[PDB]
DNA sequence: GCAGACACTA
């Protein structure tokens, strides 16, 4: 069948591919095929990349028979792969089994659901006439402005109140401190006026932030990081922190962000880009009214 | 610094700008409305901009209100929270229901809410027939001021039906309220060329210490007296003396040049217009002025029904044949601007050729269609009528063509034989 | 005109009784549903003209003190009433399950309104609701809106009430439908019977088979809409078994069983 | 990708060296990338001229690996509609680079069947964020576009082919 | 990064726009004195509208308009329900103003706003009319509903002599120390029709693509504009002539009948050396070529029979 | 000014701020020494409702320039903030006025939300004066809470205080109207509602009705069981003097919160 | 624009 992968706990992809949901409009996710796991990537606008990697320890029965360069690609749909996991694994010990297939290329992505003697197949054909390949919203190491750690849950909360108040436009804001009184938040602007979700400071839950000058190696105290960003991008990661454990910001002198995400576990990748320019000249206000 | 036409506002019923006609006969409509039993239960306004149309009310609720200024005037603006806009209107209304005693808080709509989809237009007819037909003890005032203004044309408007053509009380209104009998329509004018003189003169004297500063008292009487003949809005008035006033000089000032009316651009095509001489310039000025009512149906039927009006029928009949001739294949382009343009230019030189008889006119109509389209239903369900009851008992089928053409007279009669 | 009946809670025909609230919800979102009260334990109600079609009947035998009169000469009665009003009756009673036996539901026909009683208890609470409008039809449209039509041959039994994984998977198919908002079924005679649902679309190839269900000419296809959500819905009936039907290739109901009364829909093609 | 496409798409140019006829173009577009500034270009012309073919050579040779995400290509294929240049135009003609600082190009083919509301809000677009993205417009007839797009545009004319 | 030389050259003072020495000095006396009331601006584009009223926002104002003004532009979602909203909310926040100065509320191409959303700017207006003032900028004033322009004065921007764009082309060249020629910046001239923006762009384009600017480079970059070529069509006198011409200039440069027909169209009712037989009959003409051309036929055939019945209509045998 | 609450009364603070919403889009505070008071007026002046927090409410109350200073906040914009996440519990609440209004949360953990509401600055108190102008009806607002949550109010429906002879029959009704020729294009959907004579704490003979919106008797009795008041919360008292045309006063008296409700009937 | 009838002092 040139493609196995059988799935019992069923709760877990679930969960995974309902991260996913915020995109308007889903369709077309380039899923990858190889043997360290599947990836799942989906790009909307070529302004925000989002990727989820699932490893071949999750799956029992990963074989991925093959002869050639170990990259190979299929064009389907969100909503059907979204909605072909959630509606089963219902009940109580129903150990139900999803099966992966694959032809290779030009077949359709067959799905086979077991559940009580009841059996599906669900084939999903793929889009692979002009697929310009190569793309990806990554980014050099080398020159990153800083990075944090923080919970998934301090951010979740800030993302829920950032979402429902409106903010179409955020500001991210990084800034360390000699006395180890580091500064990270959310603010934003809005038709309410200006809101301010600090996050926390202490070690409790932010494990570790520090700002570098553009060589990823020199860090430097005192210095302060702007990042202007829209609000379309934060609204994709609210519902992907909203089930995780430690999320990774971490953002380069060129602007782009990569948010990972952790929660063997699943890692999740989300990369963004940053907005034209700041509004007039507020990032002077900004150090000055947070400062006071 | 302040707007003059906010700083100079009236205080009294003698500065208003209205007709004696008009104050009178609102006077006398608003007086019997706070009676216990009143013939008419609402008031309706029907004008263009700037037209006294509401601070009239304003200073006539002012003056009538503590013979028992209390004027509940609707906010369009307002949301409410967690409340639509359809339903905005609904507890307005009940809102200011309960105002028939002690209070007595005259009901001035002003900004009426917005009707452009489907949902929010069809609830504004109901929601006033519901307040008018409710058998309730005592009743308060209630005033809905509409402008007369055409809405200007957009894009993909798909079907193009009415009320977006122009924003009038009769394309929102339906039938129902336009003449049920507790209702009062009171049209109103714009304002006239010697009222709108003698505010600017009221004005001019008040403000004479800042026009004798410049170089403008000597100048102010052409300036004022164009402003008034040129538009018949106080307030673009106002806004226009306030520029010219402020302005050092050397300056040309601009006005509005409100659209003309239907009625008006039919008397344009046929009769003509004396301020501008040249053909040419008369039809490209209105064709950018109001295409939205051009490049509409039932204008060329305007202009097909009025044509006869010139001299009461007695021109060129050949010129008639022609006439008709030149518009019958303008509707054949399928309604494009090009069409428009060469039917009109057509009738107006010819009515322009025979000028010299037209000493005497006659009126014009507005075309019959709609009492066309009417009886041609009321048949075509009577025909659905004759064609079920005769179905019911044997077969019968001839389409629909033989029943109008043959069976129109042919079947009635035999049956009344019968 | 006097149509009065009492309602009142027991052990057995509340769960028929209780049945009659989900198609409330869906009766409120449609036009609207008629009656016809007949003698005194038979009662017709279904949705007039989609394709609604709902002839259900109801034991009124065992419901106490119900008589019906009306002036439509013969036996038969037109009756008519909006929906949306009973959700609110039944929701509000539906919470009063804790305590209160002789509160009962007295209903009265007066001209318009019918006035429900109410004697729920916390020191009692009198509750005194009127549904809004019974509205009658023409005599004659009775003739042309008789909801009574049946057919026969290719007759699937559904599973028996022993395994609740057959209901699960029905409900299964009402949760991913309105997810993704044709359908296709298969029909065979070999002994138990295998049940298969396909849904062909230009990706989108679902297919189910069963392989050894409890659930008892063929190649009956057929092509139809997604109305049988709400057919899926009426499988509940945990008091006895759903009989189902479906041939003729255009045509299908589902035959809903309950005490005496049965319950079927019709769908077209 | 060769011997299994019709003729129409086997010889399409794929560098600005490739197009013929249109000499005149070809160097003052040339000139402009080596001076490195782009007014916004339009191109109008008979179809088989060799517009987008000329506009795709144009921006694979700008770019090279950027065209896969920094090259944004809008058709009447996909829906273009108030909303649509509302969001997605307003969205990607606002970021930043990140390889090279090179200009974002967005190509506006057969954007003659855009409504006037779109249009007015395109220009708006236009004029607001020319200091990063310069857009390009393709089109065959120059009626059906609003005429304050073409003050904004630097129309060029592509002749037919001698 | 070589920012193009519209935006480059933009005006940021009133001073360095020209074109209408009234409006401007008006503007310069009002932003003087402060009492800015509600205006409209209505031109054809390309005049410099949307740039004056950002330059005298700029220059009556400063910091303030800078810092705390809510400009809305067409790029943004013009719902009934938002801009009600949004504008409310500008309405209030009120700040330490001068006694002679007020807020702006710049609209930038209001000529495309639903007509709800100008019922709400009227009620915006009559509610915090004495806090905050409006400022419209669009083509023409017709698609602004009768009663927004009661409570405005309206001014108007004429089209931009041939001495005023002489003079900025003059001052753009000497900012940029480019060689030029007489008759290069005449068909320049020419070629703009009192246009800036396309002015500025084609001299852009023969600096950047041939040097120095000359007739022949400009002549060559861009042609003569269609409108005054159908002009010199429809006026000629012998219908080999008017052929020659049409195919010489139309037909051989790529240009679309149906843009054709229209420029025909559009020449045709400007004009005014024609009777007014022959200007509808012309037009009739251009009409039934124009649905011709609708249905399907679009050759060079029906452009001769086009110019063959005009030319017949003309002579009139 | 600088007033904190650490305690479970924040959930009555963001009740009392949705119930001031949703009578006006804006909610004018007017801050004063003796204590705060909130309320807002409505757009057709018939519903007059305040909401006064007593000095021992808030744990400080800092407040620096009688003088009552006020000032005009979105309600919209308010309801939003003083909001309780889910999931999350907000240690200390504050909100301050600065010599841009200055209202931070402070939630369980590190993490702080800081908001800026824009607000705009005449003591117009008569409202509260005439409310303070002063029958005597007293019952539990318990019971008529399991009515008043099944009220159906998206019909827009008026309620009829019905005392008849001794008991409150509570009603909510609509009002049918009449069409072209006898047509019903409003349906009445009537759903009326009887308390028991013993279960009224007090009683004048007013026979004779009058009616009152629901709306705003809806969200007045909502604030009561909101807050945990185990000790004092007493119930709603009803008072209105002769004849329909006075308006109708309601009071809900608890130890730190002080609730009124003046509607206007007819 | 235009026909029919009224207000108001020259
Ligand atoms: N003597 C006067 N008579 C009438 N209005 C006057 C006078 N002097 C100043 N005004 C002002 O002119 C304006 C006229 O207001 P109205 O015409 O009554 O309002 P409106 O008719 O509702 O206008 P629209 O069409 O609704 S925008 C008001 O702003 C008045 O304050
Ligand atoms: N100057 C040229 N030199 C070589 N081949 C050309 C030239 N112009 C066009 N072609 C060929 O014509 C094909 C189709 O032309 P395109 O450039 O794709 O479309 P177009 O000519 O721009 O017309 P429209 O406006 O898109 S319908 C190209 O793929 C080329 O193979
Ligand atoms: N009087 C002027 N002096 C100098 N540059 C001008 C002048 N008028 C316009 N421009 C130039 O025109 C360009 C843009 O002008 P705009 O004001 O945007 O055109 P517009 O007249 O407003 O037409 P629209 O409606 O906006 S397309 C800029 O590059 C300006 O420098
Ligand atoms: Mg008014
Ligand atoms: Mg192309
Ligand atoms: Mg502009």
């Amino acid at each position: 069948n040139k493609f196995s992968a059988s799935t019992v706990h069923l709760e877990h992809i679930t969960t995974a591919l309902s991260c996913l949901t915020p995109f308007g409009s889903k369709d077309d996710v380039l899923i990858f095929i190889d043997a360290d796991g599947l990836s799942f990537v989906r790009e909307n606008n070529h302004v925000i990349k989002i990727q989820l990697l699932l490893s071949r320890e999750l799956f029992m029965s990963y074989s991925y028979r093959n002869e050639t360069e170990d990259h190979m690609k299929l064009c389907v749909k969100i909503n059907h792969i979204l909605d072909s996991v959630s509606v089963m694994n219902r009940n109580s010990d129903d150990i139900v089994e999803c099966t992966l297939s694959y032809d290779g290329h030009g077949s359709p992505f067959v799905l086979i659901f077991e559940d009580s003697f009841i059996s599906e197949r669900v084939e999903y054909s793929t889009y692979l006439i002009k697929d310009f390949d190569t793309n990806g919203l990554e980014l050099d190491r080398e020159r990153i402005s800083f990075e944090a750690i923080i919970k998934g849950e301090a951010l979740h909360s800030a993302l829920k109140d950032l979402k429902e108040i409106g903010c179409k436009e955020c500001y991210v804001y990084a800034k360390t401190e000699a006395n180890d009184e580091n500064v990270f938040a959310l603010i934003s602007k809005s038709q309410l006026g200006f809101s301010k979700i600090k996050l926390p400071s202490n070690r409790s839950i932010l494990e570790k932030l520090q700002v570098f000058d553009g060589d990823s190696t020199t860090v430097i105290d005192g210095f302060a990081v702007i990042g202007f960003f829209d609000f379309t991008s934060f609204d994709k990661i609210r519902k992907s922190t909203k089930i995780a454990s430690k999320v990774l910001f971490r953002m380069d002198v060129h602007g782009v962000l990569s948010v990972n995400i952790l929660s063997p576990g699943i890692v999740i990748e989300v990369c963004m880009l940053e907005k034209e320019s700041i509004d007039e000249a507020a990032q002077t206000e900004i150090e000055l009214l947070m400062e006071t | 610094g302040e707007q003059w036409y906010e700083k100079f506002k009236p205080n009294c019923l003698e500065q208003v700008a209205i007709h004696k006609r008009k104050l009178k006969d609102v006077q006398e409509a608003l007086d019997a409305m706070f009676l216990p039993n009143a013939k008419h239960r609402i008031l309706l306004l029907s004008g263009p901009s700037g037209c006294s149309k509401s601070t009239v009310i304003k200073e006539l609720s002012k003056i009538l209100v503590p013979k028992y200024h209390k004027v509940t005037e609707f906010r369009g603006d307002c949301i409410v929270n967690d409340l639509p806009q359809m339903e905005s209107f609904s507890e307005f209304l009940k809102g200011a229901r309960y105002l028939v005693m002690s209070n007595l808080s005259l009901i001035l709509i002003e900004d009426l809410p917005n009707v452009f989809h489907i949902d929010t237009r069809r609830r504004f007819q109901q929601l006033i027939l519901q307040w008018l037909y409710s058998s309730e003890p005592l009743l308060p005032p209630l005033v809905i001021c509409i402008t007369e203004c055409e809405i200007p044309e957009n894009d993909n408007n798909y079907r193009k039906f009415g009320i977006d053509y122009t924003f009038s009380a009769e394309t929102i209104m339906n039938k129902e309220i336009l003449m049920h009998p507790r209702l009062k329509r009171i049209k109103f004018n714009p304002i006239n060329s010697t009222l709108l003189k003698k505010h600017l003169k009221f004005i001019c004297v008040q403000n004479m210490k800042m026009l004798k500063e410049k170089n403008k008292w000597n100048k102010r009487q052409e300036v004022i007296d164009y402003i008034a003949q040129e538009t018949g809005d106080i307030r673009s008035a106002i806004t226009t003396l306030q520029f010219w006033a402020t302005s050092s000089g050397s300056l040309p000032i601009s006005t509005r040049e409100s659209t003309i009316s239907y009625f008006h651009a039919i008397g344009k095509v046929i009769h003509g217009s004396h301020s501008t001489n040249n053909d040419n310039e008369m039809i490209n000025n209105l064709f950018e002025n109001s295409n939205n009512l051009l490049s509409k149906e039932d204008f060329k039927l305007g202009i097909l029904e009025n044509y006869n009006t010139f001299n009461k029928g007695e021109f060129s009949i050949s010129d008639a044949s022609s006439i008709v001739d030149c518009l019958s294949e303008c509707d054949n382009m399928n309604g494009l601007p090009e069409s428009n343009e060469y039917g009109l230019r057509e009738v107006r030189k010819t009515f322009r050729n025979i000028s010299k008889q037209g000493h005497n006119h006659g009126t014009v109509y507005f075309p019959r269609e709609w009492k066309v389209r009417k009886l041609q239903n009321s048949f075509k369900v009577q025909a659905e009528d004759w064609l079920n009851v005769s179905l019911y008992k044997y077969n019968a089928v001839h389409s629909f063509r033989n029943i109008t053409l043959e069976f129109g007279y042919y079947a009635p009669l035999i049956r009344k034989c019968q | 005109m006097k149509l009065k009946l009492i309602v009142n809670g027991c052990e057995a025909p509340d769960d028929y009784k209780l049945l009659r609230t989900t198609i409330n919800t869906v009766a409120s979102l449609r036009k609207t549903a008629i009656l016809r009260f007949n003698s005194e334990r038979l009662t017709i109600i279904s949705t007039p003209k989609d394709t609604g079609q709902l002839w259900c009947t109801i034991p009124h035998d065992v419901f106490r003190l119900y008589t019906v009169i009306s002036a439509r000469e013969l036996n038969t009665i037109t009756m008519e009433c909006n929906c949306d009003s009973l959700l609110s009756v039944f929701k509000r009673y539906d919470r009063v399950m804790n305590q209160g036996s002789s509160s009962n539901m007295t209903i009265k026909l007066q001209s318009c309104a019918l006035g429900i009683t109410f004697e729920e208890i916390v020191k009692v609470i009198m509750h005194s609701f009127k549904v809004p409008v019974k509205l009658l039809f023409r005599a004659q449209d009775t003739r042309i809106q008789e909801p009574m039509i049946n057919y026969i041959q290719l007759m699937m039994y559904k599973l028996p009430p022993i395994s609740g994984e057959f209901g699960s998977a029905f409900h299964g198919f009402i949760r991913r439908v309105e997810r993704y908002s044709h359908i296709h079924l298969m029909g065979v005679k070999k002994k138990d019977v295998e049940l298969k649902i396909i849904v062909n679309e230009l990706d989108w190839h679902l297919e189910i088979c069963w392989n050894g269900p409890l659930d008892s000419s063929t190649h009956e296809v057929i092509i139809r809409c997604k109305d049988w959500k709400v057919c899926s819905k009426l499988y509940a009936a945990f008091e006895e078994v759903v009989l189902a039907i479906s041939h003729d290739e255009s045509c299908v109901f589902h035959c809903s069983l309950d005490e005496r009364g049965q319950i079927i829909y019709y769908i077209a093609r | 990708s060769k011997e299994n496409l019709p003729w129409v798409e086997k010889y399409r140019p794929e560098t600005l060296d490739e197009v013929y006829g249109q000499n005149e173009v070809i160097t003052t577009v040339r000139k402009f990338v080596d001076e490195g500034k782009l007014p916004h270009l339009l191109f109008y012309g008979p179809p088989g001229t060799g517009k987008t073919s000329t506009i795709v050579a144009l921006a694979r040779e700008i770019y090279g690996k950027n065209y896969s995400n920094m090259v944004l290509e809008l058709n009447a294929s996909d829906d273009r509609g108030i909303d649509v240049v509302r969001n997605q135009i307003k969205d990607f003609a606002s970021t930043r680079q990140i390889f090279s600082k090179g200009f974002k190009l967005i190509i506006l083919d057969e954007a003659d069947a855009m409504t006037n509301a779109a249009q007015n809000a395109l220009r708006r677009v236009i004029e607001r964020y020319t200091k990063n993205t310069r857009f390009c417009v393709l089109a065959n007839y120059a009626h059906k576009l609003t005429p304050a797009l073409l003050s904004r545009c630097t129309r060029f004319r592509f002749q037919p082919l001698p | 990064l070589q920012l193009p030389w519209v935006e480059k050259y933009r005006p940021q003072v009133l001073s360095d726009i020209v074109g209408n020495k009234e409006t401007i000095d008006r503007l310069q006396q009002i932003a003087k004195d402060g009492n800015m009331p509600h205006m409209i601006i209505s031109g054809m584009p390309g005049i410099g509208k949307t740039t004056s009223v950002h330059c005298l926002a700029h220059e009556l104002l400063g910091r303030s308009y800078a810092d705390g003004v809510l400009e809305l532009n067409a790029s943004d979602d013009r719902g009934i329900d938002v801009v009600r909203n949004q504008i409310k909310h500008f309405a209030q926040k009120k700040l330490h103003l001068p006694p002679g100065k007020h807020k702006i509320v710049i609209l930038d191409e209001a000529d495309s706003m639903t007509a709800g959303a100008q019922q709400a700017l009227r009620r915006t207006m009559e509610l915090y009319s004495n806090s905050t003032r409006f400022a419209f900028a669009c083509n023409q004033s017709n698609k602004i509903i009768e009663p927004l322009q009661s409570r405005c004065a309206i001014l108007r921007y004429s089209k931009l002599s041939d001495e005023d764009v002489l003079k900025r082309l003059l001052q753009i060249i000497k900012l940029e120390d480019v060689k030029y020629t007489n008759d290069g910046l005449e068909a320049i001239i020419f070629t703009a029709e009192g246009d800036m923006r396309q002015a500025i762009n084609n001299l852009q384009s023969t600096v950047a693509g041939h040097g120095l600017v000359n007739a022949d480079n400009v002549f060559k970059i861009v042609d003569s504009p269609h409108p005054l070529i159908v002009k010199k069509m429809l006026l000629a006198s012998n219908l080999e002539d008017s052929i020659q011409i049409l195919r010489t200039d139309l037909w051989k440069k790529g240009y679309s009948s149906i843009d054709i027909v229209t420029t025909s169209f559009r020449v045709t009712k400007n004009l005014a050396q024609v009777k007014e037989s022959v200007r509808l009959e012309m037009i009739k003409e251009i009409g039934l070529t124009h649905m011709r051309i609708l249905e399907g036929v679009g050759t060079y055939l029906q452009l001769a029979s086009m110019l063959a019945k005009i030319h017949k209509l003309n002579n009139k045998a | 000014k600088a007033t904190i609450t650490e305690s479970g009364k924040q959930n009555i603070w963001f009740r009392a701020i949705y119930v001031l919403s949703t009578i006006q889009d804006d909610i004018k505070i007017t801050v004063t020494t003796n204590e705060l008071i909130a309320w807002s007026m409505n757009e057709t002046d018939t519903t007059l409702c305040q909401v006064r927090f007593q000095k021992s409410f808030f744990e400080e109350y800092e407040f620096k320039p009688h003088k009552l200073y006020s000032f005009r906040v979105n309600g919209r914009h308010l309801t939003t903030i003083s909001r309780k996440p889910d999931g999350d519990g907000i240690k200390s609440f504050t909100i301050a006025v600065n010599n841009r209004l200055i209202v931070v949360i402070e939630m369980d953990s590190l993490i702080v939300k800081e908001y800026c509401p824009q607000f705009q600055p005449e003591r117009e108190l008569t409202s509260a004066l005439f409310n303070e102008e002063v029958n005597y009806i007293c019952c539990n607002s318990t019971l008529l809470k399991n009515f008043l949550d099944n009220c159906n109010v998206n019909v827009t429906d008026e309620v009829k205080l019905e005392i008849n002879v001794h008991r409150l029959s509570i009603t909510a009704f609509t009002k049918a109207v009449y069409g072209k020729n006898n047509d019903l294009l409003r349906n009445a959907l009537s759903m009326s509602n009887t308390i028991s004579t013993l279960d009224l704490e007090h009683y004048c003979l007013f026979t004779k009705s009058i009616i009152f919106k629901l709306k705003d008797f809806k969200n007045f009795i909502t604030i009561g069981p909101s807050w945990k008041t185990t000790q004092d919360g007493n119930d709603n008292i009803s008072l209105w003097f002769c004849h329909p045309g006075d308006p109708i006063l309601m009071q809900m008296q608890k130890p730190g919160v002080k609730l009124e409700l003046v509607e206007v009937t007819d």
